[PDB]
């Protein structure tokens, strides 16, 4: 055999066969819409790793005490699970009083574990997205959400003032008062867009101390899956079965 | 078999389309960076598994040499193609063709491969190893893929 044998069979008249090149279409669609539009500039915004916080700190007011976790003795197999009372009050562990040591999972988001197979693509009438290269199982923590911690009048403040020439919206929602405004500081996050029938969603963590918005799977995908979550006026090009119309 | 050509290569995609087929210009020819300048380049950059290595980039030129002249040209480059074998016979394609060219390559080699006597693990291994070379293409774009390359063809071409 071979590492990179020739095709047998009608592998070999396919492959000899005379065919007029032509570009697909999940291709040469960028370039009708570069035509009615403009070809998209690169997405450019500070990348940080951490939330910044502006004029609001969003403190949780609980310490995550030690939990009735059982370590595990076989070291391959991670100790605080689904059935961990921190992981159950949406605490993470915090790694001075946790019974499982370097062996807690429940520490995904101050270890930021966040999952390195997204890329960020082009979607036809959304504009950037965001897929995963690899599969992802459901209740995957895939990555957290990034920005600046604003508080509602901050973020009306910077809508007047600087977001009025603005197309997108980039902001969730951590509190009835605060927002986490991505608009220029934050991570590949911000490029996840909106659907009806989401195969991901935002939780709100306390991370020592700290709110802390991740993103987590909803249900289990296959690689090139766009990752989507409900954001809870722009028409919606989700493309679902009883699609609410508007986003 | 689906293999999968980088985001931002498909930019570069869309260009050489326009370029060809709107714009009716024609990539130089000879290239002067050649398929084997690039094959020879993403073997040393591996080497910095060599079997391996090797047996892709044989294997790439092989298909790419079969493929130019069947599957890979537009139709507005078909003249300029058989001038070239009239000008340089016995000259391979992997010799006289550059990046462009074998970008598009790897759009329609997916197909080929469902029919090579490879069971699964190899086949994944094949896909593992030719994606990495795409990420290479991808990693080395400024100076692989560019407009530059490219000339307004001469009313002697239109006929
Ligand atoms: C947080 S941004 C997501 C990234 C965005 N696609 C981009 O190009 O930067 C949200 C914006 O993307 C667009 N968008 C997100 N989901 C959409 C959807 N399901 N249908 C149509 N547009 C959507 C809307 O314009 C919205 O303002
Ligand atoms: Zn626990
Ligand atoms: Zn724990
Ligand atoms: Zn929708």
């Amino acid at each position: 055999p071979g590492l990179f044998p020739a095709p047998i069979h009608v592998g070999k008249y396919l492959r000899q066969k005379r065919i007029d090149f032509q570009l697909p279409y999940d291709i040469l669609w960028q370039w009708k819409h570069n035509q009615l539009y403009k070809k998209p500039d690169v997405p450019l915004y500070k990348k940080i790793r951490s939330n910044v916080y502006v004029d609001v700190k969003p403190l949780s007011g609980y310490e995550a005490t030690t939990c009735n976790c059982k370590k595990p003795d076989d070291d391959t197999r991670k100790g605080c699970v689904d059935d961990c009372l921190n992981r159950m009050i949406f605490a993470e562990c915090s790694p001075n009083t946790c019974p499982c040591g370097e062996q807690c999972c429940n520490q995904r988001i101050q270890r930021h574990e966040w999952v390195q197979c997204l890329e960020r693509f082009r979607a036809e009438e959304k504009g950037w997205g965001i897929r995963t290269k690899e599969p992802l199982k459901a209740g995957q923590f895939i990555i957290e959400y990034l920005g600046e911690v604003v508080s509602e009048q901050e973020f009306r403040n910077r809508m007047i003032e600087q977001y009025h020439n603005h197309s997108d919206h980039y902001c969730l929602n951590l509190d009835s008062g605060m927002v986490i405004d991505s608009y220029r500081m934050g991570n590949e996050a911000r490029f996840i867009n909106h659907s009806c029938d989401p195969n991901c969603e935002m939780q709100k963590w306390s991370v020592n101390g700290v709110y802390r918005i991740g993103l987590y799977a909803l249900k289990d995908m296959p690689a090139g899956t766009e990752l989507t979550y409900d954001y809870n006026q722009q028409l919606c090009k989700c493309g679902f079965e009883k699609c609410r119309g508007i986003i | 078999v689906k293999v999968k050509i980088p985001e931002e290569l498909k930019p570069w995609l869309v260009d050489d389309w326009d370029l060809i087929t709107r714009q009716k210009q024609l990539f130089y020819l000879p290239a002067k960076k050649n398929v084997d300048s690039i094959l020879e380049d993403y073997a040393n950059y591996k080497k910095s598994k060599e079997y391996a290595v090797n047996e892709v980039v044989a294997g790439i030129k092989e298909y790419f040499n079969v493929m130019l002249g069947t599957q890979l040209l537009y139709k507005f480059e078909r003249p300029q193609y058989a001038e070239i074998l009239a000008d340089h016979p016995d000259a391979p394609m992997s010799q006289v063709y550059g990046a462009p060219h074998l970008l598009r390559l790897f759009v329609r080699i997916g197909a080929m491969l469902a029919y090579t006597p490879l069971d699964e693990k190899s086949l994944a291994l094949l896909l593992n190893y030719l994606h990495d070379f795409l990420k290479y293409l991808a990693k080395n774009s400024a100076t692989l893929f560019s407009a530059s390359d490219y000339e307004v063809a001469p009313p002697e071409y239109h006929r």
